[PDB]
């Protein structure tokens, strides 16, 4: 009834004389059955007996430790599925407690309490469901986990009050049991900050709470301009309605651009489209609105006859 | 355009970033060139409710035309990627299942379900699972917190 084969695009770098665990990475909905595990192109099964270095257990794949030698494919057989997954093990780089082939690159914006994740704990739970404690590095000098300026819970590192000096690599490591023998881990993560996420309010440049004089049944384009940052919104309001967009006669269209020179004080336009001025539109002004999480600014032309 | 769009990055606060398996939203960590694998999104500035705590948006993939959206999947609110026709999508009046109100508190978002009040948008705790729905976000058992950062 033939085989389906998948090859795996993730590949996962990991540090020589480490232990190691990859589950076969089936998306749950296409689980089911017997897995196992064959080495390069062998139609051998792996070892099942933990005491090797390479074996089968839990339907997991397990170095124990791993080595250089094993980077390479690998085949999990989970009707058929047989996967090829890729791995990489890596020495760290000369006199560095890592090597950067294999950093998870993580961010937090300037000025939270924030987190770094070691990745890939999942396996190395004991029971009763707990990780082992891991101690927490940057640039391979120990952290001091007190916490006031960082905590180390479970598989996190709380940085508290996000800086820019704070960037660097982290390196989280822990002692695992496997075996009644104590096996090491790292990962290795370069933290990158983002600048402060700022709370500001949008300024709308035009309208101006202003009267205009307009004929009855012709047609108008009204512009609201808003300086502030892309994110931000500006829309228009008649009569306490936002403008229904199967609305027949009014409509909108959202224009932007990007202030190069101050990402802050970009532009936004709102056209409010009028194709027919009707006899209702001279009772309540068209109100345009900037908004943002921290605020509203409102202001609003009102037509007139003339 | 009919719709207020802005391209952005988005990713959980356990650092997890989403990528593709088969044709599903999963969440996990990528390193070295694995990271071209990173989904980024267009977020739209739908309509739905007008609050000063909540501003409705669809979340689409980055020219994909895959939106997502939270539909009944054996009486259960389920997160489901949707093809959509580029030729209508998106735009201001997206159906309610596209629709999630974005919330922020202190650089963290949440995304709540418009079509079903009270679940938000969230990630497992271990790597390499579906992006999923939940109603539990206070109990750790899910992530439903987001950071996001615009890149046009
Ligand atoms: C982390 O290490 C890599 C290589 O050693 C280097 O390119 C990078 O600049 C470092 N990053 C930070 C944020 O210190
Ligand atoms: C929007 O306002 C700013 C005023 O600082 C100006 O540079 C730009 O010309 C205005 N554009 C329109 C189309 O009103
Ligand atoms: C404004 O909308 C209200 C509420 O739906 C409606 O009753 C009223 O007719 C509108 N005013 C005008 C001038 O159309
Ligand atoms: C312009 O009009 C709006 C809407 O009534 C009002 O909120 C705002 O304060 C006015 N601005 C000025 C400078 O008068
Ligand atoms: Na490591």
């Amino acid at each position: 009834d033939k085989c389906k084969e998948r090859e795996e695009k993730i590949i996962l770098v990991s540090s020589a004389n480490e232990i190691d665990v990859r589950p076969c990475p089936l998306n749950p909905n296409e689980h089911k059955g017997t897995i196992t595990w064959y080495k390069d192109d062998s139609k051998t099964p792996v070892s099942t007996e933990q005491a090797s270095r390479i074996h089968q257990h839990k339907e997991k794949l397990w170095f124990v430790p791993a080595k250089v030698e094993d980077s390479g494919h690998y085949y999990c057989v989970v009707y058929c599925l047989r996967i090829k997954i890729s791995a990489k093990f890596v020495e760290n780089e000369p006199n560095l407690c890592y090597n950067a082939q294999a950093i998870f690159k993580q961010k937090l914006p300037v000025a939270g309490d924030g987190g770094l994740v070691c990745p890939y704990m999942e396996f190395f739970k004991n029971e009763n469901n707990e990780l082992p404690k891991l101690q927490w590095y940057k640039d391979c000098k120990p952290l001091l986990l007190d916490n006031i300026h960082f905590s180390g819970v479970k598989d996190r590192l709380i940085v508290m009050n996000v800086a820019e000096k704070h960037r660097g690599n982290y390196t989280c490591h822990a002692s695992y049991t496997y075996l009644g023998k104590q096996y090491p881990i790292t990962r290795v993560i370069e933290f990158i900050t983002l600048e402060e996420n700022k709370p500001t309010r949008p300024v709308i440049v035009s309208p101006a709470n202003e009267t205009m004089e307009v004929d009855l049944g012709s047609q108008i384009q009204l512009i609201c301009n808003v300086t502030g940052q892309l994110s931000d919104i500006a829309y228009w309001k008649w009569n306490g309605s936002v403008i229904d967009e199967d609305d027949p006669v009014l409509g909108e269209d959202y224009y932007s651009v990007e202030n190069p020179a101050n990402k802050r004080r970009s532009t936004l336009i709102t056209v409010l489209n009028i194709s027919e001025i009707e006899s209702r539109f001279y009772k309540h002004p068209f109100t345009c609105f900037a908004k943002n999480t921290h605020g509203i600014d409102a202001a609003y032309i009102q037509l007139i006859y003339p | 355009a009919p719709v207020r769009s802005l391209n952005c990055r988005i990713w959980d606060v356990n650092q997890k970033t989403f990528y593709l398996r088969n044709n599903q939203l999963v969440a996990g960590y990528l390193q070295g060139p694995n990271v071209n694998l990173e989904e980024k999104f267009s977020m739209s500035f739908v309509q739905g409710e007008e609050s000063n705590d909540k501003i409705p948006v669809a979340l689409g993939l980055k020219e994909k035309n895959l939106y997502l959206s939270c539909v009944l999947k054996d009486d259960k609110p389920t997160l489901q990627l949707e093809s959509v026709d580029p030729k209508n999508y998106p735009k201001k009046k997206m159906e309610k299942r596209f629709v999630f109100n974005k919330i922020e508190i202190n650089n963290k978002l949440e995304f709540e379900s418009a079509q079903f009040p009270n679940w938000f948008l969230c990630t497992a705790m271990e790597a390499d699972q579906p992006v999923s729905l939940t109603n539990m976000p206070d109990e750790g058992v899910m992530v439903t917190k987001f950071y996001m950062q615009f890149v046009s």
